């Protein structure tokens, strides 16, 4: 039991869950196409899909189905791509998952957050949402974003472990080998067969010296929904990354001498789910999520 | 012998009410001095308002606030429950007034604040007073405001408004006097804008002795401002003393205004696109859109009793999960020419049940919707 | 303990004396305490039957409005039953408070309360927050059901619930 584990056992899920929140559900019967804009209109990235048949909640829709959807069925910019068009939620679920056989994966409000952290890890999710079993309605929905940032609040108050203190190198914390990346040059269709073959939640993107330039995430693929340029997927990442680029400050970067506390510190301050890791000369090294902090801060 | 209850001894009356009277008491030994109010049983039951006397007692128990009148026991006897509470020896704030006129801006800031700072404790107890004036708010020795009857009070309800018009017509807010319906926050408002006038002016805003005019007066919110008045409290009265609902002052707002702020006591508040439209509308004559509604409930198969012309509850079996949903229609009037349905989900008391009770409320609305458009 | 309990005696009249005698004091006379037309006294009675009677003016008499019991000498007493239920003010109430689904055939509509004309997903946030996050819900326009105009086939409802504290506003999309 670390000083962190004793807390993500004690508190209960309620605890995350904000005064007043909005919660986007979607019918099975829906049209795909019209979920994955209705994510874009009301700014969430993930929804709880509901069967009026069975009534009961069979899944999430995320943008890891966007992007699966786009791979799978994408042809040419000159053809439009009809199963987004066609399809319907429960129409591609069979599709995806017809050999798969996943189930819904819920969490209670009065689980405690050591069940929720472990919950994500085991299933491999960014996406938690959390039924009240009396009801039966979707409460919240749970990430690592929100689940770290609560943490961080109240472990300044209390008496910092040596792990903090220790350095990434010597912690072991991340990925530093077989790194998804692409060139500024990659063409988003390429990008996206690396998201669905590696299934990763960003990738680096890179000069011809290996330096990171940008980044191109699982995030910034919604923008193809949100501008309706989806049907246009040879242009590269860097292209693609301009909408954003107004207000961009550059890719956030992490050494592996630096301590465990100070990144921590630096992700819940900008927001992002990951680090990159990189020598001095700003080759990518490797990345930190937030899934691989947690995983970090929930064992001993 | 003589009348004694709890080793309290019964003296004389401090006042009546709509069913037995308030009389004073005293302790055989320590002489200690509390107000007794008997409830007679049989004319509780002539009115048929036992619910609410038993609602009452539940809730005013819980209470405990300095400027609220504590309850302290309730003894039951076959004939009648008495109601042990605190006694005041300052008698109605009213009657202070009468007797000393008008209060300086000081004293009557200090006592809206312990006024207000009950009407805010009631609130969010979730319990809508409604009666208050200064004949129900009462004063202790070291002049201390306390709020004493709850008789006319209601329990706020999700999703639920109030139609009931209470308390004397000057201290009762244009949508009171008008009939019409109401969440009782803002109602208590209104009537603590009157007493904070009252406090000032040691008169009232609105009055008069033909009741039509008086009427008139209250929903034009007009009132006379006296000149010895500070601007900044006549903003606050003016907000208050809103006529729109909407546009009337909160708790909120008036614990935010300067002229409020002032000398205020630490103890007195604890620590602190797609257009969506309601419902379904329709520009049909109220009969024949009701008559539409109850064709449509039946075509769903639905089962509903009416409990009025305009209001429906309707209920519905959901085939797979075996179970029940109920829900509610309402009827309102948006404008002279148009009118609205209503959809409002009720909570079941139920073990827990297999889907989702939030989303086999918006199914159930949705089949009904789907025929009415 | 349970051995008294409070019983109020009221003899409703005028007077100069009135007085009580029951089973309970021996039949020994009670002097009742005035109030304007009201004769009162109250006391402590075990669980069981009393009879009493009231000694008015130099009459003796008994109330008409009460239950009385008649012996074969021919006296009239007023009799009462101390019982469990008269002492409990939540078991009182519930005897003092003392349907048909099914579905047949069948004053203006009350105007509309403009409570419910605050909608919460029409109001506006911060571009510096979440997204997801909503202003603090009126607690009487919870249950009530918002809706968009069809469009695309497509129908969207929606109705802000609370569990506990904390407050939920649902969208459900469904085609038509
Ligand atoms: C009109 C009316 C008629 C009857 C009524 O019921 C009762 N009145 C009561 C008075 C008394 C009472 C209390 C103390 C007394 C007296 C005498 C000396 N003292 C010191 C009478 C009692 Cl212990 C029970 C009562 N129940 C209530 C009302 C009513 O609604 N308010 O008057
Ligand atoms: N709680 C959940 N239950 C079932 N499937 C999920 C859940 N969360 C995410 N998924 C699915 O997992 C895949 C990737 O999720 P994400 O990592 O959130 O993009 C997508 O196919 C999602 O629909
Ligand atoms: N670009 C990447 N290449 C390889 N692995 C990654 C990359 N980004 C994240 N990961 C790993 O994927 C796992 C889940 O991270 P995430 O997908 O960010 O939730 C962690 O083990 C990360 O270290
Ligand atoms: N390390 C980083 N440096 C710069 N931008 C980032 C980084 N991580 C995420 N972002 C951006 O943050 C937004 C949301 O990222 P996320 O929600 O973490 O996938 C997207 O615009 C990403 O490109």
């Amino acid at each position: 039991n670390s000083v962190y584990t004793s807390f993500m056992k004690s508190h209960r899920c309620y605890d995350l869950i904000p005064t007043s929140s909005k919660l986007v559900v979607f019918d099975t019967s829906l049209q795909v196409k019209k979920a994955f804009f209705a994510l874009v209109t009301n700014g969430v990235r993930a929804a709880p899909l509901w069967d009026s048949k069975k009534q009961s909640f069979v899944g999430m829709l995320t943008i890891t189905d966007f992007i699966n959807i786009l791979h799978r069925y994408y042809k040419s910019a000159l053809v439009q791509i009809y199963e987004l068009e066609e399809h319907k939620i429960e129409t591609w679920r069979e599709v995806y998952l017809q050999d798969s056989f996943k189930p819904l994966v819920c969490i209670s409000p009065n689980a405690s957050l050591f069940d929720a952290v472990s919950s994500l890890i085991r299933n491999k999710i960014h996406r938690l949402p959390v039924i009240d079993p009396e009801s039966g309605n979707t409460l919240y929905i749970l990430t690592h974003k929100r689940i770290l940032k609560f943490l961080k609040l109240f472990i300044t108050e209390f008496p910092k472990p040596e792990f903090m203190s220790k350095s990434l190198e010597e912690l072991q914390i991340g990925t530093y080998a077989n790194i998804a990346m692409v060139r500024t040059t990659t063409p988003v269709y390429v990008a996206l067969g690396i998201f669905v073959q590696h299934r990763v939640s960003a990738l680096p993107v890179v000069d011809e010296k290996g330096r990171v330039v940008d980044i191109y995430s699982k995030f910034d693929v919604i923008n193809l929904a949100a501008e309706k340029t989806y049907n246009n997927l040879d242009v590269s990442v860097t292209k693609a990354l301009q909408h954003r680029s107004h207000y961009f400050e550059g890719v956030l970067k992490c050494y592996l001498h630096e301590t465990l506390e100070t990144i921590i510190n630096r992700l819940v301050e900008a927001e992002v789910h990951r680090l990159v890791v990189v020598d001095e000369n700003d080759v990518v090294k490797g990345i930190v999520s937030l899934s691989d902090i947690l995983q970090a801060l929930v064992l001993t | 012998g003589s009348v004694k209850i709890g080793h309290y001894i019964l003296g004389d009356t401090l006042g009546v009410g709509t069913f037995g009277k308030v009389k004073v008491g005293k302790h055989e030994l320590t002489g200690h001095k509390v107000a007794v109010k008997i409830l007679n049983r049989q004319k509780i039951r002539s009115l048929d308002v036992v619910g609410k006397i038993r609602r009452e007692i539940q809730n005013l128990k819980l209470f405990r606030h300095p400027h609220i009148i504590k309850l302290y026991q309730v003894i039951s006897t076959p004939s009648d429950i008495f109601m042990v509470m605190e006694y005041v020896s300052g008698g109605e704030l009213f009657d202070y007034i009468c007797k000393n006129g008008r209060l300086d801006e000081k004293e009557s800031r200090r006592l809206f604040q312990q006024i207000l700072s009950g009407v805010d404790y009631c609130h969010r107890h979730m319990v809508v007073h409604r009666d208050l004036k200064p004949e129900n708010v009462l004063l202790d020795a070291h002049m201390n405001a306390k709020i004493a009857d709850f008789g006319l009070s209601n329990m706020m309800s999700d999703g639920e408004f109030l139609r009931t018009s209470c308390g004397s017509p000057n201290y009762a807010a244009p949508e009171v006097i008008s009939g019409r319906l109401y969440a009782g926050p803002e109602v208590d408002i209104w009537s603590s804008g009157v007493i904070l006038y009252a406090l000032l002016c040691g008169t009232l805003p609105f009055d008069d002795d033909h009741v039509p005019t008086l009427f008139k007066k209250i929903c034009d919110g007009i009132f006379y401002t006296p000149q010895y008045l500070n601007p900044s409290v006549i903003s606050l009265l003016k907000h208050m003393l809103q006529v729109d609902p909407m546009k009337r002052a909160t708790i909120k707002d008036i614990r935010e205004h300067e002229w409020f702020k002032q000398d205020l006591p630490k103890y007195l508040f604890p620590e602190d696109k797609a257009k969506w439209h309601l419902g379904i509308r329709s520009q049909s004559r109220p009969n024949d859109i009701m008559a539409e509604v109850c064709r449509a409930i039946k075509q769903l198969d639905y089962e509903w009793k009416v409990v009025n012309p305009y209001y429906l509850r309707v209920r519905r079996k959901n085939p797979v999960t075996s179970t029940y949903s109920k829900m509610s229609l309402q009827l309102y009037q948006v404008d002279s020419r148009t009118y609205l349905l209503d959809f409002r989900s009720i909570d079941d008391e139920l073990t827990p049940r297999p889907g989702s009770h939030t989303i086999e409320f918006f199914e159930m609305c949705a089949n009904l919707i789907k025929i009415l458009a | 303990p349970a051995q008294a309990r409070p019983t109020v005696f009221r003899w409703t009249g005028g007077g100069k004396e009135v007085y009580l005698s029951g089973s309970f004091n021996n039949w020994s006379k009670l002097p009742l305490t005035r109030d304007h037309n009201n004769f009162v006294a109250i006391l402590d009675l075990p669980e069981g039957e009393h009879q009493y009677k009231f000694f008015v003016d130099g009459q003796w008499t008994h109330d008409p409005s009460e239950p009385i019991v008649t012996s074969q000498l021919g006296t009239v007493n007023n009799i009462i039953q101390v019982k469990k239920t008269d002492f409990e003010v939540f078991d009182a109430l519930m005897v003092d408070s003392q349907h048909q689904e099914p579905y047949v055939c069948k004053r203006a509509p009350p105007i509309l309360p403009p409570h419910l004309l605050q909608v919460i997903l029409n109001k506006d946030t911060g571009i510096s927050c979440d997204p997801a996050l909503l202003p603090e819900p009126n607690h009487v326009m919870l249950n009530h059901l918002y809706a968009l105009s069809i469009k695309d086939g497509v129908m969207v409802l929606s109705a802000t619930h609370r569990y506990k504290k904390k407050y939920v506003t649902t969208l459900l999309y469904k085609p038509i």
